[PDB]
């Protein structure tokens, strides 16, 4: 067994890589297996991800909201873009983050230019607008902010230190070091 | 060159060509030529010939503004192809002076573009794409004389015209037959 | 065993990747095995796919319509192009989707230019037209729309939220979260 | 240049060359030259020489429109190769003035293109491909004098002609023998 | 060339074009032209026409410095597009002589750049980015007459203007209508 | 078993490769497994890394500070950039280095240019500044320097020989050769 | 060209431009122009205008040597940007004749380079990098009048100046205000 | 088992590939395992390497000097640059080389240009100078040369035949063929 | 087991690929294992190699000359450049070749240009000259030629048919077909 197989025996999934469809289908497959192995024991989800992806975000957003088990998110070094939404998507009272982890909340973007007629670009922009409102509505029900506050805050990159990510509501506890180590 | 010397001799006869994609280089070359020919004789017609696969909106709006603000009557000529910004500048000629050569084909379609960046950038681009597309359709409705609701319906996708179809639609005023 | 092997033991196949011939032959091989293991138990098909492919679509469209088992489709984060047709291709009463999954119905396209003489392009266009009518005839027998309504709706990209994908008829239930999680 | 100075000296003798693929640059150069030579002498023949592997339909329709609408009689000359839009502009010359040099080879074939985009875009392109191919075949039937059903049958794939085969088919009116 | 000969003939009529992205090559070409035209007649207006997608800040500050320090009144003309450094040099014209052609579109946005290197290098770049952005916003507040707090609020992201919106905002003083 | 599997049985992890997210998630998975196997036995962490990465640094900085086991860092040939911070991040009294290992402390940089508007670059520079202060605050609590001294020292590349890395406070012992060998 | 004809007409008015990165091509072009203008009139000022992002040390030392050894007084002008070898040649002008246009920005920084090859090659390069950096800092201390210990402290990393900051630092002697 | 697994059972490690960090961490993992399996039995180290790498050199230089076992180096076909230092780094009385093996001692270089300000290049050159002195100080304590002699000899490439590499002091015995073969 | 594992049980190694360091370290590992399994039983070495490499040549030249077992070389289809030297490097009385195998003896070359100062190129050329003399001295002690004859013969490519490679002395027997087959 790997370490990654050993953490999964203790119901811990790594996000680790960026949230694309390949990573989202991995995490959804891991969240549903861990739901079936013990639905009343908390899945822990370690997040060191640079973000990326919205449908892949909302694939593993909805799955960690679907499953019978409570999700404990732990931000390791980084939760940027989509991964900060997944960090807030843990169960309240859960959602740890290590003390030097940065949390980068950020409005949705298009990676590169997508061409098309203006009637096709009015739809790709009505979609990136409803991707923006869905990013802010999701992040408001998990941080307790007012979803126009998040639109003002995620208007640019807002890098949150873990101590000011629990003041923002992204996490709940900046988890302390166990032994001085 | 040779091809620049033939264009220079037609420029002496007040015949300019839009023969490429309308980018900022060809537009500033035409806007320079329209300003130069309106400075030589302010009362003699300029014969712009359109053989264009389209181009940039703002490049063609630079040409269209210099076509209007020149005291000359810009006679336009669909020569083979007047697509996108080429049909716009074709239909932008003086009324009674917009011509199609009999086998020119006129492509009318809504502007293409590309959305880029963050969702606040894209919401500004799409706000501006709705401004550009409304003004492009307002001017095509002004040029052709068609209703703007018909302009936005026909120019949803590619809407090809022959010289005889563009005559009855309103892009050109005559078809040259000699 | 992987999680993916564990979901397949519980008769769940991921679409996950885009629908190309490599992915279609995988899903057809998975649908026929799960038909042979228990033909009277519902195959579940998880769809997080960006679409793509029409013959690969109709390969796994026809197979999930062929098999003795009812197919339960679940849209995870995305069902675009072909995937949305496969999402509607589940059994009626089945066809779930997670609440923040987008469903992108979309007329068939050619990825890039295919050259040829006009007599060869009249055939590639009579094919992309009958690919369009087959996309609309398939999506009309599974959504209950009138197949000219779908031609008007899939004329551009129509991104459906899951709540308005069951109003469209693509899915049947936006499936609720089990525990608050 | 040298090659531009020799072309300029032949342009003084009203001999223009279609010597490349007919794209919008060479077409607008020829359309400029036909307009320039029809402005010098309106009653003297222009000797276009075709050495062309074909080209764009709309580029060649720009040339064909300027060949017709010029008051000059455009004498055309198949010089080595008159393929695709090159055979079209060869056969587009004035009747009695379409020549083939004795070892020129004339390639007649239906237009090539490419379908792109969504199925509603492609259904418009193929609708327009049927318009272009019908008009290209109508004009080849007008030029050669062949029936349009024979034009569409011969120009299904590549249909090569020698100078003597193109004479009896109808692309050229004579073969230069001096 | 042809396009250089038409620009040279407009340069004789004191009409220079900013028609590209404002980089150091186009800026030094315009700064050369403004110095050359201010040396011919020190009391006659220079008609700069802006068709520009923006450009470098320091390149446009070179043009803006030569526009101010020339004894001529630099009349500016939004011709199709004045985006970024193009709107800056548009609004940098002499008051009463900043024109927009009626379909020109003015894009106002804060400067783009890129941070590079070590954290001590980047802290100097961002210190200088705050200097450039404050001076760019101070001058746009000076040109338009808007408050600098409104300039920094509107020019946060892309802020598009029509010719009539830029007239009431303050970039241009008139709209050419002839 | 590999040698790498054999060193991990003796609770030794290699850093080895540069600190990116792929390497950080490996080391965090290894540090948490070795914490769970025996939380009161010292994890050894071998560092031959050229550095790189700050969020990946602070991912495995925080984890080696989190775990119940004391971390013994050993610099093998190189601890450059982020890896020198991880070298100092071992437990005091631990933190060895081989006698010809170089330690390259270094202020954070951006690999290549990141474009954007100035309001977006004021945030990427306020982040690389707080990445710089966090690099110096972390390296001051582990070397005992005054964090403005480290700003003066890491202003350029400061390559420390192991004998002058214990004078700097990065390591504690330049560990002697066992047999002459 | 056009841009070469405007530069040639300013060269007749003894106005040369350093408008690019100072490489050996632009340096040998300026050194040729300084030698050509010092041969026409040995007693009339040469107005070098700096719009430069920097460049090579040895290329700029070629210009600086021809600026000193010309009998003309090289008036220098920071036009938009006088970075690196551009600020060096700006400050290398005749005292009383080093000007900054009011929005030019002066970047002062130590020379960049690259070490290559074996450790005996690099020990020679770094020996020579210490010679170049000491001589560059000695001349900036001579030009500005600042101490060489302040020159090496400010020019450790990028040290940006406005036109008013470079005036009090010593790069320029005046700021042009007309 | 491979042949490489079979040679390692007889306490033989191949250098084989060039000395980069991937190869250095392999050899250090192999040297420490073979130290733990039997610390009083001689590790043999076969060297057919084209060299490369200085921190990776001094990683496996220090490890073969650290371990309790004596190291027997054998140059197979080539010990260039770094690998010639490792060839001399064997135990005295050990350090064989095959009769047609070339030994290429060579001063440290930079593979390609590294850019930077001159204050950053004064440090990369003070490092490649102390990499040069450390290459010469290491090669002087193992060959018995005077470390200015090695600076004169490694000023260019000095390719040593095995018979003149024991005269130089790099190896001790040019080992004879066992049977005529 | 593969066929290659089966031939190695019968003490046959393939050269097969070109002689680079990766192939030389494989063959040296195979020659030393087969020496240890039975040092008095003849290792057979099948050579279908296009050559290449001189230090990799002299790595497996010296090893097949080192080992206690006699080496039987068999040229299969080709022994070019370095592999023809290895073909002659078998034991006398051994060194077969199949009847249509070509043997290409050839002076050493540099693959591509190596740059440098002339004092560095006087050393790379004194090395390719002593690589040439070592190629000719090795090929003279195994063919019985006079080493100036080989310099005249390998001055260009000398492709030897197997029947004229035993006249040259490269091989000893052109081995006959067993059954007509
Ligand atoms: C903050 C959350 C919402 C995610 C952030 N951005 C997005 O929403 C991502 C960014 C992205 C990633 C890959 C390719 C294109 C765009 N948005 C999307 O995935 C996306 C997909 N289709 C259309 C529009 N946006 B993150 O990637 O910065
Ligand atoms: C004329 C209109 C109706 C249709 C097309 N015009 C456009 O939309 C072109 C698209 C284009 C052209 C050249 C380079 C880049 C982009 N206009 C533009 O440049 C453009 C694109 N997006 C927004 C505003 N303007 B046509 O000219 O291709
Ligand atoms: C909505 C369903 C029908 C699928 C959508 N489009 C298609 O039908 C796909 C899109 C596609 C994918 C890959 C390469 C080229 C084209 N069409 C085809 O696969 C296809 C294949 N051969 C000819 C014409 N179309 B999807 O890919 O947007
Ligand atoms: C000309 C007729 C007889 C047949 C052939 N025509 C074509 O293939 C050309 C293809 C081409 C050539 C050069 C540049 C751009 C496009 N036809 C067209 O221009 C074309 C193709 N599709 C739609 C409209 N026009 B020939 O030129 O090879
Ligand atoms: C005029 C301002 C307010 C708006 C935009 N400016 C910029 O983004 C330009 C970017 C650019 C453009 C072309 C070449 C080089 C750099 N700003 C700069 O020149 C710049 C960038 N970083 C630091 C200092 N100046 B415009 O160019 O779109
Ligand atoms: C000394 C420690 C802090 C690490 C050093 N530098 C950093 O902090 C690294 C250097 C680096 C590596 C890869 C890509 C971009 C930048 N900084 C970052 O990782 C980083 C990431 N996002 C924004 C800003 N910096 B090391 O990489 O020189
Ligand atoms: C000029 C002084 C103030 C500082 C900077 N100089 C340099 O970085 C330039 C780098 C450069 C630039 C263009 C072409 C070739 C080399 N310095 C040199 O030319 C140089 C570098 N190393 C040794 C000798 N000369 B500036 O030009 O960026
Ligand atoms: C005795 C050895 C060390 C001498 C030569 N090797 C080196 O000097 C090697 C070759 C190399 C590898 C990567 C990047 C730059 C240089 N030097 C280094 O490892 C190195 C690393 N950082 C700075 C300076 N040199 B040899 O392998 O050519
Ligand atoms: C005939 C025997 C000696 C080998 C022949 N040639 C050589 O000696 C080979 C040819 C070769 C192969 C790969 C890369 C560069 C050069 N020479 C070398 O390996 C070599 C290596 N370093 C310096 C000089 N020559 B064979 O490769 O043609």
């Amino acid at each position: 067994s790997n370490p990654y197989n050993k953490l999964f025996e203790e119901r811990i999934i790594f996000l680790g890589v960026q949230v694309d469809d390949a990573s989202a289908n991995d995490i959804m497959a891991q969240l549903l297996v861990l739901e079936s192995l013990d639905p009343d024991r908390d899945i822990t989800m370690y997040i060191n991800s640079p973000g990326g992806g919205f449908t892949s975000l909302m694939a593993i957003y909805d799955t960690m909201q679907y499953v019978r088990a409570d999700i404990q998110t732990v931000c390791l070094g980084q939760a940027a873009s989509a991964a900060a939404v997944l960090l807030a998507a843990g169960t309240p009272g859960k959602r740890m983050a290590l003390p030097n982890a940065r949390v980068l909340i950020h409005q949705p973007s298009l990676s590169g230019v997508i061409q098309g007629q203006f009637s096709d670009l009015e739809i790709q922009a009505a979609e990136i607008e409803r991707m923006r409102t869905l990013m802010e509505t999701t992040l408001a029900r998990h941080t307790g902010k007012d979803a126009g506050v998040i639109r003002k805050d995620t208007d640019r990159d807002k890098i949150l230190t873990a101590e000011e990510a629990k003041d923002y509501g992204i996490i709940d506890t900046v988890l302390e070091y166990r032994k001085l180590s | 060159s040779l091809t620049d010397s033939v264009y220079e001799r037609l420029l002496s006869e007040r015949i300019i060509f839009l023969g490429s994609e309308v980018n900022d280089e060809i537009a500033n070359r035409l806007c320079a030529q329209i300003l130069l020919l309106a400075a030589e004789d302010a009362s003699k017609d300029i014969s712009l010939y359109i053989n264009s696969p389209g181009g940039s909106i703002s490049a063609g709006m630079a040409i269209y503004d210099t076509m209007v603000l020149a005291p000359c009557d810009i006679a336009t000529y669909a020569m083979g192809m007047a697509a996108s910004m080429g049909e716009f500048l074709l239909a932008a000629g003086t009324k009674g002076k917009r011509y199609a050569l009999p086998h020119a084909r006129i492509l009318m379609h809504q502007p293409l573009g590309g959305v880029t960046g963050s969702a606040a950038d894209i919401a500004i681009q799409a706000e501006q794409f709705a401004v550009i597309k409304k003004e492009m359709f307002r001017l095509n409705a002004e040029f052709t004389g068609q209703p703007i609701e018909r302009i936005e319906a026909d120019s949803d996708r590619d809407r090809w015209f022959t010289a005889a179809e563009a005559l009855e639609y309103g892009f050109v005023d005559h078809i040259i037959t000699r």
